[PDB]
RNA sequence: AAGGCGGCCCCCUGGACGAAGACUGACGCUCAGGUGCGAAAGCGUGGGGAGCAAACAGGAUUAGAUACCCUGGUAGUCCACGCCGUAAACGAUGUCGACUUGGAGGUUGUGCCCUUGAGGCGUGGCUUCCGGAGCUAACGCGUUAAGUCGACCGCCUGGGGA
């Protein structure tokens, strides 16, 4: 049902430095937080999310 | 049969060969019995970090449902071929038809 | 504790 | 004799030794001071305030390129964090950027052992 | 195990229905043909001995069912001993 | 199954669980020898070599430093091919089944419902912390038992010698 396209949903379930906020702080589902979890390792191959604020 | 999403892109000074490309692979794939749901061109992207030295890259999406004689080929001419710098295929778990968010907001 | 146990072998007397 | 006017600061914190450095935004180094030789020697080297004397030092010998807008790159989780960039702003200069660029491995090399005391 | 056009096939070859898919021989047939699928996978992976433990686990399930017909009605005991290729 | 197992993607492949029925008809449980798997170190052959690091090199420490601490560093750690089969290999609880008040949760499904919200009501699989009766030497266990019972197997008989 999630997917890797819809960026702008991933931009609200990271960090400023591509760190990836876990469900203690955004209360969402577990099912969910391990599909999301390998929807972002996906786009981080594809260069669509930085790995750190540092480059 | 599998359900494949094909992801590759093109080097950015190669991008004029993108449409003989898309003919070139796709007769390969119908001819043995492929079947297809998804061309879609959106032209270069901003990458958000640097690979190969390069920005703006070309982006070419793709949905392949094919048995496994494509998958033997296709990813060996990937590497073959210097234009495409990252080649990765997934499965799917069915055949979709549904446009990407990046052509319904461009 | 099993009497099946000890028709293999009885009790061990020292 | 050169002017630049952007300065990139990559300073080090390590738990023994602070050092300053200023270059440009193109890896061409433009100045360094270190706080073993500020007069600052192993405990007294580890200590904050020798962190505030080695960045007016450094900036010191920067300031024949005409540097106004410096950006500040810290490395490290040595103390002194916090007194070598007040020391920038005391030094006559306009504060832009602070970058924390300390690096972090994904666990590429093994560590090595305790020390235990 | 295998797909469904060779599940249902095969079920229709030794069963005497469509629903005769429960019985003892239909099982023998179902772990028959998996041991022979998988003999060309285990002689390159030999070192996959996770896999291993399922397929000694149907070598096990197969012998304990070649034992209820055997020690019941020997008529269709020795059918389907030569039918798959068994005894060695 | 256990030791264990963590970038992503493809290929091959194993089991577990849920729903709706159909189907075989006790086809089952258990296990002496036997069989296979089995942390890490180590061994054999051939590669590989960053970092870490026995032995060892050097400097402090000290009565001496062999260890601690620091600077280096071989074997090893890596891969293929074997062998070795030992651990505080622990849930310090062998496997299987049947019942016996319950909560706070987690995970994973499924059924119904002003869908009137990711909700309401049930209902299976997995898992942790509490705790009644009961049991236990206490500690604690307590519907996943160390409660009440059955089926089978292993093992112990003062400490040391060992
Ligand atoms: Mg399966
Ligand atoms: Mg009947
Ligand atoms: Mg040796
Ligand atoms: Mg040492
Ligand atoms: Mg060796
Ligand atoms: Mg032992
Ligand atoms: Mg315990
Ligand atoms: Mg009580
Ligand atoms: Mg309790
Ligand atoms: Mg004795």
């Amino acid at each position: 049902e999630i997917d890797y396209k819809d960026i702008a949903t991933l931009k609200n379930y990271i960090t400023e430095s591509g760190k990836i906020v876990p469900s203690r702080i955004t209360g969402t589902r577990a099912k969910y937080q391990r599909q999301l979890a390998r929807a972002i390792k996906r786009a981080r191959y594809l260069s669509l999310l930085p790995y750190t604020d540092r480059h | 049969m599998r359900h494949y999403e094909i992801v590759f892109m093109v080097h950015p000074d190669q991008s004029e060969q993108v449409p003989g490309m898309i003919e070139r692979y796709t007769a390969a794939i119908t001819g043995a019995e492929g079947k297809i749901h998804r061309l879609e061109d959106w032209g270069r992207r901003q990458l958000a970090y640097p690979i190969n030295k390069l920005h703006k890259a070309h982006y070419v999406l793709m949905n392949v449902e094919a048995p496994q004689e494509v998958i033997d080929e296709l990813e060996t001419t990937f590497r073959f071929n210097d234009a495409v710098i990252r080649s990765m295929v997934m499965r799917t778990k069915h055949a979709v038809t549904e446009a990407s968010p990046m052509v319904k907001a461009k | 504790a099993t009497v099946n146990q000890l028709v293999r072998k009885p009790r061990a007397r020292k | 004799r050169k002017q630049v006017s952007d300065g990139v600061a990559h300073i080090h914190a390590s738990f023994n030794n602070t050092i300053v450095t200023i270059t440009d935004r193109q890896g061409n180094a433009l100045g360094w001071a270190t706080a073993g030789g500020s007069g600052f020697r192993g405990s007294r080297k580890s200590t904050p305030f020798a962190a505030q004397v080695a960045a007016e030092r450094c900036a010191d010998a920067v300031k024949e390129y005409g540097i106004k807008n410096l950006e500040v790159m810290v490395k490290g989780p040595g103390p002194g964090r916090e007194s070598t960039i007040r020391a920038l702003n005391a030094a006559g200069f306009r504060i832009t950027n602070i970058t924390d660029v300390t690096p972090i491995p994904h666990n590429g090399c093994r560590p090595p052992k305790k020390r235990r005391v | 195990s295998l797909s469904t056009e060779a599940t249902a096939k095969i079920v229709s070859e030794f069963g005497r229905d469509a629903n005769d898919t429960g019985s003892t021989e239909v099982q023998v047939a179902l772990l028959t043909a998996q041991i022979n699928h998988l003999q060309g996978h285990f002689a390159e992976h030999k070192k996959d001995h996770h896999s291993r433990r399922g397929l000694l686990r149907m070598v096990s399930q197969r012998r304990k069912l070649l034992d209820y017909l055997k020690r019941k009605d020997v008529a269709r005991y020795t059918q389907l001993i030569e039918r798959l290729g068994l005894r060695r």
